[PDB]
C-alpha cells in the first residue's frame, strides 16, 4: 500500500509498483496565488490541462564512475510543449512540480542514489584553480535545459557546499535494492509571488550516486536514469511577444 | 503605544514583549518570540504519514 | 452561463505545536513483540526517523525542563557582527581625499556570512553600529558624517560635493569622542525577502561570457551605498577606520540549506578553490581506529 | 498634558499622536498625521463632476 | 516515600479444558475458496 | 514584567524585590532575600533530637 502508487495529472499518468513514498517538500502542496500576495493587475492565464502533464525529459546513463547531474527548473521545460510556449509568451510565472525520478535494475545490482532538490541553487566555479581569479560559470553550466548537465566536484556541489548535509532539503533515495523511483513534490518557492521564467530557476534536481553502481558482469550494464516533472497549479501573466532566452 | 506596524515580523497573530520608544516598530528591541516549532515539515514531509510502531514499507 | 459541469468543480499537512522545553522521556519497560517494529525504518523515503529512546532502551521518567529558547532565530541572528570596514588613510592609493563610498554588501567578512548563508531567504530588520577610530586604535576629536545613499540617489564623488547637503537622505554626525553611532534599518527590499542566493540573471538578452558578471546579482538585495566623509574643506590630519557591525532583529528565515565548508573568496558569488578543495572535517589513518 | 496650543498644525478636527516635554506644542514631535487625501481638486476640479463610463462631450 | 515514576510501576497462555472422549468429526463439504489455506502449515 | 526565568536564585516559592530592566532575569539587582535560617541541620543533625534539659546520654 505504499510500494505500488499511480500519478495520474494532465492526460499523461506513470504507475510504479516498487515506490519508496511520496514526499511533498517542506509539508505543504502547490496551490494557487492567492490575492493577499499578488500584485499583478491583469488576470492570468490557467491551462490547468496542458501544462500538468509528466514531461520525461531525457536519459542519463549511469556507470560504476559516475559523479552526478543536475538540471535547474523550470528551465528544462522552457523548450518543451505548452509548458514551453506559455513561458516563453508570458513575463510572468508561478508553479510547483511533482518530480518522479526513474531508476529501475535487476536484484543483483547495487548502488544508491541522492536525488534531492535545493531552492536557489548557484552555481560557483573552480576559480582559476588556485582560488585567485574571480571566473563566473558560463550560461551552459548555469542553466543547461533538458540536457542536463554533469557535477565537476559533486563532494562539493559546485557551490562550496557539501553534499553530506544536501539531506536537510527536500530529497529522497534511490537504493537498487528497495526501490526503483523517487516521487518529489515541490510547492513554488521563491519571494515575489510571480517571476520570470527565463532569468529565474527556482531549484535544482541534485541526482548524486554516493553508493556507487556495482554487479557482476554478465549483468545488464546500461542502467539509465531518467526524470519526468510535471508542473502543477501553474499559472502565467504579463503577456507579449516569443523570446526564448 | 500608538506606533506603525513597521516591524519586519508581523504576520503572526500574537505580538511580542518588544520595548519600544520610537513611533516605528522596526527600531523595537528584538524582544523575546514564541517557542513554536515544527518539526515534521523538515524531518518527515511525507504524504501518508507513517506511525513509529509499524515498518514503514507494509 | 454555463451548461458544463468540468467547470464548476475546478493546505499544509504539517501543525506548529507549541514546544519550549524537550520533550519527556515516558517510563518504558522491555517489549518480546513481532509484528510491530520501531527500529527498522526506511532510510529512501527521504524522512528522518521517528524512532524514539522509548522503544529502544528501557528508560526512565525525565521531566525534562532544558528550554529551547536559545536556538531562536532571535537569538542566533541578534549578534552584532562584523560586516564591512571603511578606510580614510591621510595619504595613499584607496581613498587619499577623505571620503569612501561603500556599497551595502555584507557578504565580505565570513562570521556573519556563513551564518546567514545557513537559509536561502531571510527577512529582517537590522541596527547598525559604525565604531570609528585611528589606526592605531586611539580617538580623536574628528568630525565625522555617515550618509546613505539609495539606489538612485546621486553618490557623492568628493568630500566637498554637493551630495553632502543631504536634503532628503538620511545621515548622521557624530565626532569619535562620542559613543559608536547606532542606527536600526528596517526591511527595505522590494522582494519580501533578502535572498542571499539567487540563481538566475537580473536582465534579459543573450548571456555573453563578457556579462556573466550578472550572474548572481540580483537588484532585490543590493540596497545602495554608505558614504562616509570627515566633515569639512580641508584634509582631516587623521587617518580614520570606520567598523561597521550590525546585529539583526525581528528576523523571519525561509529555506535552509547546507553550510559552507570550502574557504569563501569573492563576494556575491560562491567560487571555491579548485585545487584545494578540503574535506570538511578532520580524519583519521584507518576506520577501525580512532 | 497641560500645554499651549502654539503648534502650526491646529486647524483640523483630530490631533496626533506627538509626544512632548515642554509646555509649548511647536517643540513637540511630528508624529504621524492623518492618512486622508482628495486628488479629486487636483485631478478633476470640474464643475459638473462627468463619470467614467461615459463620453465627456456628450 | 519516593518522587520517581520508575519503581511504582515496577501467567498462562494455555487453558486446560475438560476433555473426556476424544473430539468429534462434525460434516464438511467441499470449498473452492481463496486466501484462506489450512493445508498449508510452517513448521 | 514580562521577563524570562534566568536567574540563578529561581527554586523558592517567594520572589525577591528585584528591579530590572532587560529581558534577562540574571541582569536584575541582587535584592533582598529571605530572612530564614536552619541552624539545626548544621548544629545538631542527630536522628533522633534530645531537647536541652535532658542529659544528653540517658
Ligand atoms: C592521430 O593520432 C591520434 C593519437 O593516437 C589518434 O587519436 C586516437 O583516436 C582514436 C579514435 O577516437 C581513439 O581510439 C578510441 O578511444 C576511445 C576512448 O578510449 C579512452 O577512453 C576510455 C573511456 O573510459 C571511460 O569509460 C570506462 C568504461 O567504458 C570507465 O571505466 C572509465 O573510468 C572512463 O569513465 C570516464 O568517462 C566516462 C565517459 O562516458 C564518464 O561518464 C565517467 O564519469 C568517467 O569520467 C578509457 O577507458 C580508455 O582507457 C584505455 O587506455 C588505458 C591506458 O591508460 C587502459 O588502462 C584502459 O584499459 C583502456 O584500454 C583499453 O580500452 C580501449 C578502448 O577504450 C582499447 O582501445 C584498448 O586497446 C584497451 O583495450 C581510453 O583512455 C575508445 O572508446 C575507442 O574504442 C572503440 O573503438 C575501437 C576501434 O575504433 C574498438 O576496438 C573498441 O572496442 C571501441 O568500440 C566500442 O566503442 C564504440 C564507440 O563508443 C561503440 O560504438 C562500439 O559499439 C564499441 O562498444 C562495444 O564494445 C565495448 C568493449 O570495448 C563494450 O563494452 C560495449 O558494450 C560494446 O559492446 C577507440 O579505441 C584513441 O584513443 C586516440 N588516441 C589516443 C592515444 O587516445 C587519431 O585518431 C589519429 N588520427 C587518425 C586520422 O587516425
Ligand atoms: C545615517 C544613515 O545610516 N544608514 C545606515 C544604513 C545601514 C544599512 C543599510 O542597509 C542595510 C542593508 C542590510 C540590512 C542588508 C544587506 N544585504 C541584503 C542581502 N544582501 C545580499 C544578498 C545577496 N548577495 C549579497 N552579496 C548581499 C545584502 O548584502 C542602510 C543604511
Amino acid at each position: 500500500s505504499d510500494r505500488v502508487a499511480q500519478l495520474t495529472i494532465g492526460n499523461s499518468t506513470i504507475t510504479t509498483q516498487e515506490a519508496a513514498n511520496i514526499i511533498v517538500g517542506y509539508g505543504e502542496w502547490p496551490s494557487y496565488c492567492s490575492d493577499d500576495d499578488a500584485t499583478a493587475v491583469d488576470k492570468p492565464t490557467r491551462p490547468d490541462v496542458s501544462v500538468n502533464r509528466f514531461y520525461t525529459l531525457d536519459t542519463k546513463l549511469w556507470e560504476k564512475s559516475s559523479k552526478g547531474w543536475y538540471w535547474k527548473f523550470p528551465d528544462v521545460l522552457t523548450e518543451t510543449g505548452v509548458f514551453g510556449q506559455n513561458a516563453q509568451f508570458h513575463y510572468l510565472y508561478r508553479s510547483g512540480f511533482c518530480i518522479h525520478v526513474q531508476c529501475n535494475a535487476s536484484k543483483f545490482h547495487q548502488g544508491a542514489l541522492l536525488v534531492a532538490i535545493l531552492p536557489e541553487y548557484v552555481i560557483g566555479t573552480v576559480a582559476g584553480g588556485t582560488g585567485t581569479e574571480d571566473s563566473h560559470p558560463p550560461y551552459i553550466q548555469t542553466q543547461p535545459g533538458a540536457d542536463g548537465f554533469e557535477l565537476q566536484h559533486p563532494y562539493v556541489l559546485d557551490a562550496g557546499i557539501p553534499i553530506s548535509q544536501l539531506t536537510v532539503c527536500p530529497h529522497q533515495w534511490i537504493n537498487l535494492r528497495t526501490n526503483n523511483c523517487a516521487t518529489i513534490i515541490v510547492p513554488y518557492m521563491n519571494t515575489l509571488p510571480f517571476d520570470s521564467a527565463l532569468n529565474h530557476c527556482n531549484f535544482g534536481l541534485l541526482v548524486v550516486p554516493i553508493s556507487p553502481l556495482d554487479f557482476d558482469q554478465g549483468a545488464t550494464p546500461v542502467i539509465p536514469i531518467t526524470i519526468t516533472l510535471a508542473p502543477m497549479c501553474s499559472e502565467f501573466a504579463g503577456l507579449r511577444q516569443a523570446v526564448t532566452q | 503605544s500608538h506606533e506603525n506596524s513597521n516591524s519586519a515580523t508581523e504576520g503572526s497573530t500574537i505580538n511580542y514583549t518588544t520595548i519600544n520608544y520610537y513611533k516605528d516598530s522596526y527600531a523595537a528591541t528584538a524582544g523575546k518570540q514564541s517557542l513554536k516549532q515544527d518539526p515534521d515539515k523538515f524531518a518527515n514531509p511525507v504524504k501518508d504519514i507513517f506511525t513509529e510502531m509499524a515498518a514503514p514499507l507494509k | 452561463g454555463d451548461r458544463v459541469a468540468d467547470m464548476i468543480e475546478s493546505r499544509a499537512l504539517t501543525q506548529a505545536l507549541p514546544a519550549p522545553t524537550g520533550q519527556n522521556t515516558q517510563v518504558s519497560s522491555h517489549r518480546l513483540d513481532t509484528g510491530e517494529v520501531p527500529a527498522l525504518q526506511a532510510a529512501e523515503i527521504g524522512a528522518s526517523s521517528n524512532t524514539s529512546d522509548e522503544s529502544m532502551i528501557e528508560t526512565r521518567c525525565v521531566l525534562n525542563s532544558h528550554s529551547t529558547a536559545e536556538t531562536t532565530l532571535d537569538s542566533f541572528f541578534s549578534r552584532a557582527g562584523l560586516v564591512g570596514e571603511i578606510d580614510l588613510p591621510l595619504e595613499g592609493t584607496t581613498n587619499p581625499s577623505g571620503y569612501a563610498n561603500w556599497d551595502i554588501d555584507i557578504t565580505g567578512y565570513a562570521q556573519m556570512r556563513r551564518k546567514v548563508e545557513l537559509f536561502t531567504y531571510m527577512r529582517f530588520d537590522a541596527e547598525f553600529t559604525f565604531v570609528a577610530c585611528t589606526p592605531t586604535g586611539q580617538v580623536v576629536p574628528q568630525l565625522l558624517q555617515y550618509m546613505f545613499v539609495p539606489p538612485g540617489a546621486p553618490k557623492p564623488e568628493s568630500r566637498e560635493s554637493l551630495a553632502w547637503q543631504t536634503a532628503t537622505n538620511p545621515s548622521v554626525f557624530v565626532k569619535l569622542t562620542d559613543p559608536p553611532a547606532q542606527v536600526s534599518v528596517p526591511f527595505m527590499s522590494p522582494a519580501s525577502a533578502y535572498q542571499w542566493f539567487y540563481d538566475g540573471y537580473p536582465t534579459f538578452g543573450e548571456h555573453k561570457q563578457e556579462k556573466d558578471l550578472e550572474y548572481g546579482a540580483c537588484p532585490n538585495n543590493m540596497m545602495g551605498t554608505f558614504s562616509v566623509r570627515t566633515v569639512g574643506s580641508s584634509k582631516s590630519k587623521y587617518a580614520l577606520v570606520v567598523r561597521i557591525y550590525m546585529r539583526m532583529k525581528h528576523v523571519r528565515a525561509w529555506i535552509p540549506r547546507p553550510m559552507r565548508n570550502q574557504n569563501y573568496l569573492f563576494k556575491a558569488n560562491p567560487n571555491y578553490a579548485g585545487d584545494s578543495i578540503k574535506p570538511t572535517g578532520t580524519s583519521r589513518n584507518a576506520i577501525t581506529t580512532l
